[PDB]
């Protein structure tokens, strides 16, 4: 049931079939073949592809759609905080001996308590966060290629992906993700130039943006309406990086003070980040190719945000559809459309052939990132929480409990997919961020309390991370279950609660824990300074033997640099960051 | 005009770059 639709002249059937024959090629292949050594380069560019996925381009072009420049804020954030990845959260993994924040947090506080919370933490952001929005991305993909419901649109990239992850797939990655990289920024590129040539180039879209708005503005619901003007024509200001801190849609203040405590929680403790991070040869290396990646959180906002606009100009009665009965005509959600952006402008603008490489490849990693997931969210729950709660397993007992986890998570995914669908308005984006702002800011605190104040203990972290639970829990349930509804007819939920911004919520639950950390702190026993040596910052260059906190429960260690070499890093960072800041200073 | 705009926000950074080293220079030896 498909015909004459830009997906269905067989060209683009070719090419998309040849590539999900290719990949299953190398893993068969792969499946019958069989800390230091990647270098500046390499590890630079493994940190950018880490974060350039499906869900990326779909949320930030869509939010870029929606709002304009800002969202690419976002990205400019990225930066600096990459920068202090490899300056200040890479050493502390290298001094420390671990690789985990995890393992950080076990060698720093002790208990069992803190591990096995993070771990049911990181389960709900795999589920809210990662698998959901990686399914969501897929459904929109293929719904704008080839008519299709949300749900029979992941029936497809669920069945396709149980045949990745059987047919060799995690085994034969670095071949297919080295390739996937490669040709999506290459279609990125291609499909941007296609973007700008029928726009009529960039005076194009600066002339044409603000004037891209529906002609369909009148609602056969009475109740709705004659829709007003201040929702339907785009945001007076849309040029702009830098919005009102108290009517902008991405305050200023919230973008500086508040992606940090979120955007740093991703960079300091994700286990694909830290993982490609700690691949260099060394000290130097990693800061070399975290000097490399901010030179990449610049493309993007050519690649993706403002493609999301000219998606706006092009197509504005379907990106920009403000009615809600046109929305659900065109995107499924009353609530908005703007999530369309990027798929639309691929089908639509990218000729025959080149338009099946790149559904390809952006379905391809959906499938990749998915199966990626399933497995990372299957060892840890087979392995902390399982082990906990039964530590008598029969291994093969334990492989049934570790496959039916996946089962669990998959159908919790998909019955959250609607909620991702019409998530904040319809703008992935902002789902994504808010979700983040109200689980995140917590261990942001005691992560950034554990590594610089020695006198937080045990009970202070434990408690800091239940009471920080508790205030975002107060907001993320109440949020995502009074609604969130939209411009036309905004939520319910109250504004003692809703009002702010997500962005300053989650700079309030930073500083809100930090003090129950510091207070539950020092009203009980502090740890004693034998056995925080190489953990805190006042303590990293003690050379003195500690006896370590796991080590009671058990009962690539080097940060040297050349300093000519290190003289050439540091100023490399410093002409980066200033390139960096002109280019935000441009675009203020 | 958005050039001006742009070397004012790297004038200013290189300004917090040069209170961050006269901070490790003089309040951190
Ligand atoms: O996709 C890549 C790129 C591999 C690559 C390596 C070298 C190079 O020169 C170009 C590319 C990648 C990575 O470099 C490090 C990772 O750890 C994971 C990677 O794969 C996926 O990256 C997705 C985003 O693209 C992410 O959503 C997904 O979960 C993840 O598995
Ligand atoms: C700007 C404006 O007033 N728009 C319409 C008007 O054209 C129409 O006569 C009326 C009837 O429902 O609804 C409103």
């Amino acid at each position: 049931g498909a015909q004459k639709a830009l997906i269905d002249n067989p060209a683009d059937i070719l090419v998309i079939a040849a590539y999900f024959l290719l990949v299953i090629g190398v893993g068969l292949w792969s499946m019958c073949r069989t800390g230091r050594s990647m270098v500046w380069w390499p590890v630079g560019a493994s940190l950018f592809a880490s974060n350039i996925g499906s869900g990326h381009f779909v949320g930030l072009a869509g939010t870029g759609a929606a709002s304009g420049l800002a969202v690419a804020g976002f990205e400019w954030n990225a930066l600096f905080v990459v920068l202090l990845l490899g300056w200040l959260f890479a050493p502390v993994y290298l001094t420390a001996g671990v690789i985990t924040m995890p393992q950080y947090l076990r060698k720093r506080f002790g208990g069992r308590r803190i591990r096995l919370y993070l771990s049911v933490l990181s389960l709900f952001l795999y589920i809210f966060t990662k698998i959901s929005v990686d399914m969501f991305s897929g459904a929109v993909f293929i719904q704008q290629a080839l008519g299709w419901n949300i749900y029979a649109s992941v029936i497809a990239l669920l069945g396709i992906t149980m045949i990745y992850t059987v047919t060799g797939g995690l085994a034969a990655l670095m071949y297919t993700d080295t390739v996937q990289t490669f040709v999506i920024l290459g279609g990125a590129c291609i499909l941007m130039g296609y973007a700008f040539h029928e726009v009529g180039g960039y005076s194009g879209l600066f002339d044409k943006y603000l004037g891209a708005a529906t002609s369909l503005t009148v609602s056969e619901d009475p109740a709705v309406g004659n829709i007003s003007s201040f929702c339907y024509r785009p945001r007076p200001d849309s040029y702009h990086l830098l919005r009102h801190p108290v009517t902008g849609d991405l305050p200023w203040p919230a973008l500086l003070l508040g992606l940090t405590i979120v955007s740093g929680w991703y960079w300091c403790s994700d286990q694909v980040i830290v993982q490609r991070c700690l691949a260099g040869k060394s000290l130097t290396h990693i800061k070399a190719g975290c000097i490399l990646c901010g030179y990449l959180k610049l493309t993007p906002m050519f690649l993706m945000v403002m493609p999301g606009m000219i998606s706006r100009i092009l197509y504005p009665d379907e990106v920009a559809c403000v009615v809600p009965e046109v929305c659900r005509r065109v995107c499924g959600t009353e609530v908005g459309c703007s999530n369309i952006a990027y798929p639309r402008l691929v089908v639509k603008l990218m000729p025959n052939g080149l338009r099946g490489l790149m559904l390809a490849v952006m379905l391809a990693a959906l499938m990749s990132s998915l199966a990626s997931i399933f497995n990372s969210s299957s060892t840890l729950f087979t392995m902390d929480i399982y082990t906990r709660l039964r530590p008598r397993a029969g291994d093969r007992e334990l492989l049934l409990v570790g496959r039916l986890w996946v089962v669990f998570i998959v159908v919790v995914s998909v019955a959250w997919l609607p909620v991702v669908q019409a998530a904040q308005g319809g703008q992935l984006f902002d789902y994504i961020q808010a979700v983040s702002s109200y689980l995140a800011p917590p261990v942001s605190a005691v992560f950034v309390l554990a590594l610089f104040v020695p006198r937080v203990n045990e009970q202070g972290a434990f408690w800091g991370l239940i009471g920080g639970l508790l205030m975002g829990l107060a907001r993320l349930i109440p949020e995502f279950s009074f609604g969130s509804g939209s411009c036309v007819q905004p939520s319910a939920c109250p504004a003692f609660l809703c009002g702010v911004h997500y962005l300053y919520f989650a700079i309030v639950l930073f500083f809100c824990s930090g003090l129950l950390t510091l207070t539950v702190s020092l009203c009980t026993a502090p740890i004693p300074r034998k056995h925080l040596h190489r953990l805190v910052f006042s303590l990293r260059h003690s050379k003195e033997e500690r006896e370590d906190l796991d080590a009671d429960e058990q009962q690539l260690e080097d940060i040297s640099e050349d300093p000519s070499w290190a003289r050439v890093v540091n100023l490399n960072a410093l002409l980066m960051m200033a390139v960096a800041v002109f280019l935000w200073g441009f675009y203020a | 005009q958005p050039w001006m705009q742009g070397l004012i926000a790297v004038a200013v950074f290189l300004v917090l770059v040069a209170i961050a080293f006269a901070v490790n220079h003089f309040w951190c030896q």
